[PDB]
């Protein structure tokens, strides 16, 4: 480890494992159908996912 | 009792002699341990062990599994004269990973943990249904000349052995690998079959002792000239000759003259009993550089426990057919039978192949589970089989209580 700047690693320690938030970053749907409108099955689907 | 001399495995199986200290724990030990080797490896000229990534080094008995890292080395049933290994171990730790929707869920983990049908197997199972197929064939066949003892047996029989032999005489020259070698043998084993009851259904007249002497003849030859040029399958042939050779004196004896079967079952008991007590010698003679010392000893173990295995048929089919609740002094076969098997539970135990050893334990429990039905069958009553009963549980209850106390 180095502490020149660039090394974005410097002075952080482990302290041990869990949840994070991934890399990924999700554009949310266009044209969402209104509550009434949606169909059961790929609703929970994308809900879940 | 300080210390203990052991030989240590390292890297790519250089074994080297060392002295250890007998109550230190264990993990105090591996960092100088493990310098130490590499300097001689060094010193050899050798190249030292190195570490891959992450990992830890850790010291393992022969089998791999790790030594508690906190417990002292007399602690463990670890002796002076015993032998160990330092291996390396690399890190397992990885990600979590997780399917929400129960349909691909499912179907992708099942996918991982089990093997699906392929064409190599699909040809094995086509192999073991036709073998099936013509030995229910020779079985009816072989049922009709017991009404009927004239040619067609022979006759018809005699076509699907040259048939399928024909069959396994094209496999086996062009066999390649042992999965086609399981194909060829399974075809060749199931072609014995036909051929024999063709010849032993050829002497005409109702069938009785002239016709069992041919069948298990040819069947003795058949099975040793497979043998003998195809090398491999050793222990079903080898059974298959011994039974069928002793056969085909006794069933000669009896077709020339023989007084009774007594006479010539208590000759067999007899035989096997010294042939019980030739069987390893039989076994020894039967049967870079190290190569030579591996083929034997596994073909000396083959031919051995194929050799008890003919035997145990032998003695529990005589002895089954010797003791009868009619027959003279009813209670001396009985006993007789007892002392037998007495002598074949206590001299299972010199044998060291679970198989092997198994196999002769087995015989003499059979023997006696054999004589008690036999005697509660015939000769049946309430009392009896009342006595039978409770004899017949209790007599492996106790076995396993012995063995399991």
């Amino acid at each position: 480890r180095k502490p020149d700047g660039k090394d974005l690693n410097f002075g952080v320690v482990r302290v041990g494992v869990g949840m994070t938030r991934p890399e990924v970053t999700w554009g949310e749907p266009q044209n969402m159908p209104t509550d009434i409108e949606l169909e059961p099955v790929t609703g929970k689907a994308l809900q879940e996912f | 009792p300080q210390a203990v001399v052991v030989g240590v495995m390292a890297g790519e199986g250089v074994q080297i002699g060392v002295l250890l200290d007998a109550n230190a724990p264990v993990s105090v030990m591996t960092d100088p341990l493990l310098k130490v080797v590499n300097s001689r490896l060094r010193e050899l000229g050798e190249a030292p062990l190195e570490a891959t990534g992450r990992g830890r080094w850790a010291l393992c008995l022969v089998d791999g599994a790790p030594l508690r890292a906190t417990q002292s080395l007399t602690e463990q049933d670890v002796y002076d004269g015993d032998r160990l290994w330092i291996r390396f171990i690399a890190d397992t730790e990885r990600r979590s990973q997780v399917i929400e929707h129960i349909s691909t869920a499912v179907a992708s983990d099942l996918s991982k943990r089990f093997a699906r049908i392929d064409p190599i197997v699909a040809v094995q199972v086509g192999a073991s249904m036709v073998a099936t197929g013509v030995v229910l064939a020779t079985g009816v066949l072989g049922w009709w000349r017991w009404h009927h003892n004239t040619w067609l047996t022979t006759i018809y029989t005699a076509v699907i052995g040259v048939l399928v032999l024909a069959v396994a005489m094209l496999l086996l020259m062009r066999a390649k690998t042992d999965a086609d070698r399981r194909v060829a043998d399974i075809m060749l084993m199931s072609a014995i079959m036909p051929v024999t009851v063709a010849a032993a259904a050829a002497p005409p007249g109702p069938v009785g002792s002239p016709q069992a002497v041919l069948g298990f003849g040819v069947l003795t030859v058949a099975a040793a000239l497979a043998l003998r040029f195809t090398g491999r399958r050793l222990g079903i042939y080898t059974t298959i000759v011994i039974i069928g050779a002793l056969t085909m004196l006794a069933a000669l004896a009896r077709m020339v003259a023989a007084t009774s079967a007594v006479t010539l079952l208590s000759s067999l008991l007899l035989i096997c009993v010294v042939a019980y007590h030739a069987a390893p010698a039989l076994s020894r003679r039967l049967a870079s550089s190290v190569r030579d010392v591996l083929l034997q000893a596994e073909r000396a173990r083959s031919f051995l426990s194929g050799l008890l295995t003919g035997l145990g048929v032998m003695v529990v089919v005589c002895m089954t057919s010797l003791c009868d609740p009619h027959t003279g002094q009813r209670w001396l076969p009985l006993i007789l039978a007892g002392f037998t098997s007495g002598f074949l539970l206590l001299r299972g135990r010199s044998y060291v192949d679970r198989w092997q050893s198994i196999t002769l334990a087995g015989t003499a429990v059979i023997i006696a589970a054999a004589v008690c039905v036999r005697y509660a069958l015939e000769l049946s009553s309430p009392l009896a089989v009342s006595i039978v009963a409770a004899i017949l549980v209790l007599l492996p209850a106790a076995g396993m209580a012995a063995a399991a106390h």
